[PDB]
RNA sequence: CCCGCAGAAGAAGCACCGGCUAACUCCGUGCCAGCAGCCGCGGUAAUACGGAGGGUGCAAGCGUUAAUCGGAAUUACUGGGCGUAAAGCGCACGCAGGCGGUUUGUUAAGUCAGAUGUGAAAUCCCCGGGCUCAACCUGGGAACUGCAUCUGAUACUGGCAAGCUUGAGUCUCGUAGAGGGGGGUAGAAUUCCAGGUGUAGCGGUGAAAUGCGUAGAGAUCUGGAGGAAUACCGGUGGCGAAGGCGGCCCCCUGGACGAAGACUGACGCUCAGGUGCGAAAGCGUGGGGAGCAAACAGGAUUAGAUACCCUGGUAGUCCACGCCGUAAACGAUGUCGACUUGGAGGUUGUGCCGGCGUGGCUUCCGGAGCUAACGCGUUAAGUCGACCGCCUGGGGAGUAC
RNA sequence: AAAUUCUAAU
């Protein structure tokens, strides 16, 4: 429908894993999803790692 | 993220802020900031 | 069913078997923690229960949950376990005993303290 | 096959009451009729009569007082898969004394105050209330 | 045990407050931390989590855990069920076993009544007594529902002897029927073989294509070969224990019913284990093979099509013998017997004068009654009796050993 | 005459 189930892309420059090795674990989102009929909030997960 | 109250909290240090929608549109430096403050602070403790 | 019916073979009772085998109808048992973790429960509940493993004296292998706020319980730890069940947990039916040999009584407690170990301040 | 003539007569009397019938036919014996007549002496029913000489025949008169059945019940208790015997300690009351219950003595039928006004026990034959 | 001294002086905790279940507000957190016997609480305004205030129940105790009975009529002797919720064997015969129409006489085994012996003490229950009361101790009784012996009663059950005819069976005449086993024969049609006429299509589909045809098909006419099934009659019509049985004819053979009379005299009903029959598919041996058709091949449709549709097509379907023993084998309703308002039909016998009756099987509606309801309703799922089979939450599983 | 599907909080 949407966006990516797995995407995984490289990343250079300077101090980048300086900055961006706190984004690994798990990211919740809770809001009204665009695949829903009713107005049910849904709570969802996403996973992310850093090398 | 919790988009119905526009808040994102992070649970590492215990930090809530109302900014949502300028962390998901690219200005997210102000929650790592607070973090390598806290994690810089104990690798100068661990010299023991 | 007929007379001659129950002459000729008797009503028969169910085993009625039960939900603690391990314990063997004693009330309480002492056994050793193998590992400590946490697990996740059934729908629609969610939380990080605290669960335990443990070896019996009697020769058994059985989960554990350990109540209340806060515990100190690690690997090679002695504890006392009773009966008793969590209903969303699969597979747990005993709980731990707190105030018991190596588990202290959840701090800070004020209300229902006999039920966690806890003395009156 | 036909192995109760009792619960016969019983059920007979009791698919004539239920019917609104003024009287019932049976072939008869001797049991049959001295329990119709402990039926009569007691007030259940009108009348009953025997007659003929090679093939018998007992006509029972039922009776009905407020366009209603008198016997509001009536059932077999000592039936040829389970008999019943009690003694003269042990005899039943049918609605606390209201009803009766037919018991057979060695002194013959009778009713259960008869029976313990005899000081005997005997076979329960039916209850009927 | 009693008396004197001083002073309230030395002495209250545990569980619970959403419903079941007596007893509510505020703050903190935000499907996190946590609660829980079952429903279930917590996702940023929680009487359910943690704390505080208040309140409720017990009280030198209060809660939790373990174990037994109850509630549980949830193994139903007291005191349950089986058409559709779990539950009637696919059907039948039948040994052991359970049950037994009617009358007379005898017996006293079951049964009932009375008496005697025993049923240890303690324990439970009742009237008293002693510890200041109670717990506790103790006097007398009642009870210990049981067993054995002796004497009596004969209504019911059982034994023995003699009976009786209504249950059950035999005989005389007849009626109807796709009931079963064996053999023969007839007609229509499909297929194949040979020949005559005749010429460009046929076949199939929603549309097509594969396929057959100028080597003469399809159409049409004549003769022959072979196999399988029997149009119309034909009908909620008939026969059989069930599975099932359909052209005509002969031989062998089982049961059902009807009218009058005669005969035996309870010879009866049900049935664990046992035995026998039991659609279709399937298996072995030997034949047979027209039509149909699993598997298989090709042509289509489709995003794909190991299918539905089209063209072919092998086991099988058929016969003899022998295994198999299963079906939504269903009326999802075991067999036997008695009783209880009516109406409209079908089929098959018989008596009296088209009318009047009287038996067997069978279809539809419906009253009381029964049922959770739907519905059943003299062919009961209504009221009773005898015997047998079966059920005890859903998956795992009618599965593993 | 054709024609597949709709996770997870009311
Ligand atoms: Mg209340
Ligand atoms: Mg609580
Ligand atoms: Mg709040
Ligand atoms: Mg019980
Ligand atoms: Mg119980
Ligand atoms: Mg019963
Ligand atoms: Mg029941
Ligand atoms: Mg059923
Ligand atoms: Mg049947
Ligand atoms: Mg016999
Ligand atoms: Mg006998
Ligand atoms: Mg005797
Ligand atoms: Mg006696
Ligand atoms: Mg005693
Ligand atoms: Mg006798
Ligand atoms: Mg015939
Ligand atoms: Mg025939
Ligand atoms: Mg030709
Ligand atoms: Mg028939
Ligand atoms: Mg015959
Ligand atoms: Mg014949
Ligand atoms: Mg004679
Ligand atoms: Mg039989
Ligand atoms: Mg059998
Ligand atoms: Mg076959
Ligand atoms: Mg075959
Ligand atoms: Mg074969
Ligand atoms: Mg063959
Ligand atoms: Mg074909
Ligand atoms: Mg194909
Ligand atoms: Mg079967
Ligand atoms: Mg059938
Ligand atoms: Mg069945
Ligand atoms: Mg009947
Ligand atoms: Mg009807
Ligand atoms: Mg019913
Ligand atoms: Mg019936
Ligand atoms: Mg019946
Ligand atoms: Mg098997
Ligand atoms: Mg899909
Ligand atoms: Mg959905």
């Amino acid at each position: 429908h949407g966006g990516y189930k797995e995407i995984i892309a490289k990343i250079s420059g300077d101090g980048v894993y300086g900055r961006l090795k706190f984004e690994s674990g798990g990211h919740r989102v809770q809001r009204v999803p665009a695949t829903e009929s009713q107005g049910r909030i849904h709570t969802s997960a996403c996973t992310v790692a850093v090398m | 993220y919790n988009f119905p109250q526009g808040r994102v909290t992070d649970h590492r240090i215990n930090l809530t802020l109302y900014r949502l929608d300028e962390v998901m549109e690219g200005k997210l430096d102000m929650l790592i900031e607070p973090i390598i403050q806290e994690h810089q602070a104990d690798q100068l403790a661990a010299l023991s | 069913a007929t007379v001659n019916q129950l002459v000729r073979k008797p009503r028969a009772r169910k085993v009625a078997k039960s939900n603690v085998p391990a314990l063997e109808a004693c009330p309480q048992k002492r056994g050793v923690c193998t590992r400590v973790y946490t697990t996740t429960p059934k729908k629609p509940n969610s939380a990080l229960r605290k669960v335990c493993r443990v070896r019996l004296t009697n020769g058994f292998e059985v989960t554990s949950y350990i109540g209340g706020e806060g515990h100190n319980l690690q690997e090679h730890s002695v504890i006392l376990i009773r009966g008793g069940r969590v209903k969303d947990l699969p597979g747990v039916r005993y709980h731990t005993v707190r105030g018991a040999l190596d588990c202290s009584g959840v701090k800070d407690r004020k209300q229902a303290r006999s039920k966690y170990g806890v003395k009156r301040p | 096959s036909m192995q109760d003539p009792i619960a016969d007569m019983l059920t007979r009397i009791r698919n004539g009451q239920a019917a609104n019938k003024a009287a019932v036919t049976m072939p008869s014996s001797k049991l049959k009729v001295a329990i119709a007549n402990v039926l009569k002496e007691e007030g259940f029913i009108e009348d009953f009569k025997v007659e003929g000489d090679t093939k018998p025949e007992l006509e029972l008169t039922l009776k009905y007082f407020q366009g209603k059945a008198v016997v509001e019940s009536i059932q077999r208790v000592s039936r040829p898969g389970l008999r019943i015997y009690k003694r003269k300690d042990e005899l039943p009351k049918v609605m606390a004394g209201l009803g009766i219950a037919v018991v057979s003595t060695s002194k013959g039928v009778m009713t259960d105050r008869a029976a313990r006004q005899a000081g005997l026990g005997g076979e329960i034959i039916c209850y009927v209330a």
